[PDB]
């Protein structure tokens, strides 16, 4: 009463699931997506160390095809040829996937927000929400063998997208993959070399759904007094580590239904911008870009896009 | 830095 | 630290549209039965519903039970406590293993939020101490499954969504009717009791801090385990249980629970601006079985 | 007060 509660969810894994193999090079063991007669995995699992810088075009060249084993639920199924786009691997397979899913390809850009199927020898273990950083990075949950574990997204009429395959675990903790045609997001390199990302910048556009979805829930006490305009904002946001905010109309809809305009959400960003102190915001400690306004509206009116 | 999953 | 759920694939396929007259919501389709909250035979929202006679007044033809749009035949129909337990015609060839289990306090499991029978989120969740869970739930919610999968792969089901409570709290029912912490299914005032802190998950967050090189906030001081728990008393927490099961990362830390423990109530005092793994704040939501997962794969 | 959903 008063509320519904704002929870991070991810879409529902099954259709992935069905599409997700245990893809082995010699010894070498990680995860496929298998779409058609193709399955799609991470180039390095072919490279003879993970553990020092490698040599692709040579680990291509001397790639042979009885190393290969492919299988679904322990089903094994048969390798016909491998080619190499970026840093995947396309394997052709002699059995077609019948629980193909209505599917594209897409790539993510900063601000995005999809779901990881984490999954470990083919199988998967776990699933959750992830928004695309602003440095092309992610902040997931892996360990060893996660790699090739798929990104997605489910549109309304049910077209899977998939935009992401696990490569990469940086020094700083945070996590990169490729899409699906092999292109490193941000530009990072499939090797275990020192590679630096960006400072994260905070999503302001979805600090302020975020702000909205805890007045719709009764979380008024931050509530600043203040107005702040969308250039003056973006003033702060470029020296404070926030992103700018685009474009204070698509917010129309909570803004009407709150009464509480987004300038008044913009300043109270700034005055939140410290922290919380003592007090709190729907569970949360400090502020919370992990919620687009997409998330936020579907959970409150159940609605997309 | 960085390590292959 | 990552909230996650466990896959919901097998859990989707038992997920059926559940309607009566013009009302609906979720069911699950376990062999030939499908279970559903039975107060989708409600003739009303705004008031007390008599089930008994919504039941004996309840019309087989009225039922439509659909999965991905294909039409199942009802069969029979039986009221179980809160819910009802639909026999059809047809039986659910993607009936996974799996067992019935209610839930403890301090349990973590997944909820599959469903709307007109089609499954459009999943979650990790706890069960708290007043027995209501936060999750994130709209109009055509009920009987969207909670469940948890075990290493054999059996499929423990044992939520089904029904009520929010006043305070925004939500409540479920197991899959034999029964609704967790004796709440009615009824839009009557019902208040649930104070939610405590499970401390257990506490404990297993701040060994967490500790593995990932987090060590700021560890306290010098010690505080035995009863001392601790009449802390608890006058601070929103529970009782710690029981000091033996920590005993295998206490060694990674050189850290005493007891020096886990005092640090609970320095940090419950204010973190000073700083964090822990990201929060600005004391964290339950993660279990120790969660924790030995994420960081170990067990 | 309570809510079914």
């Amino acid at each position: 009463l008063g509320s519904s509660g704002l929870k991070k969810m991810a879409q529902p894994s099954g259709c992935v699931e069905r599409c997700v193999v245990r893809v082995c090079y010699g010894s070498t063991v990680l995860n496929g997506v298998w779409l058609g007669d193709t399955v799609t995995c991470p180039r390095h699992v072919i490279a003879p160390s993970t553990t020092v810088l490698i040599d692709y075009d040579h680990a291509y060249s001397t790639m042979r095809l009885h190393n290969f084993s492919v299988s679904h639920n322990g089903v094994f199924l048969g390798v016909v040829g491998v080619t190499m786009h970026g840093s995947v691997l396309r394997i052709k397979v002699s059995q077609s996937n019948v629980h193909t899913p209505k599917h594209v390809f897409k790539t993510l850009k900063p601000g995005d927000s999809f779901n990881i199927l984490a999954c470990y020898e083919g199988i998967a273990s776990g699933v959750f929400g992830v928004n695309l950083r602003t440095n092309f990075t992610i902040k997931g949950s892996f360990i060893n063998g996660a790699c090739g574990s798929p990104g997605y997204n489910v549109r309304n009429d049910g077209t899977v997208e998939f935009c992401y395959l696990h490569q990469i675990e940086l020094g700083s903790g945070a996590h990169v993959g490729s899409d699906f045609t092999g292109s490193v997001y941000g530009n990072f390199d499939d090797q275990p070399s020192l590679q630096v990302e960006s400072a994260n910048l905070m999503l302001s556009d979805n600090v302020v759904a975020f702000l909205y979805a805890a007045l719709l829930n009764g979380c008024r006490w931050w509530l600043c007094s203040t107005r702040v305009n969308v250039d003056g904002f973006n003033e702060w946001a470029m020296a404070n580590g926030y992103t700018s905010v685009s474009s204070v109309e698509c917010y129309s809809i909570l803004a009407a239904k709150t009464g509480v305009s987004v300038e008044q959400l913009l300043a109270s960003i700034q005055h939140l911008h410290e922290g919380f102190g003592g007090k709190n915001i729907l569970g949360y400690s400090s502020l919370c870009d992990e919620f687009t306004l997409a998330e936020v509206v579907k959970q409150m009116y159940g609605v997309n896009l | 830095x960085a390590v292959l999953x």
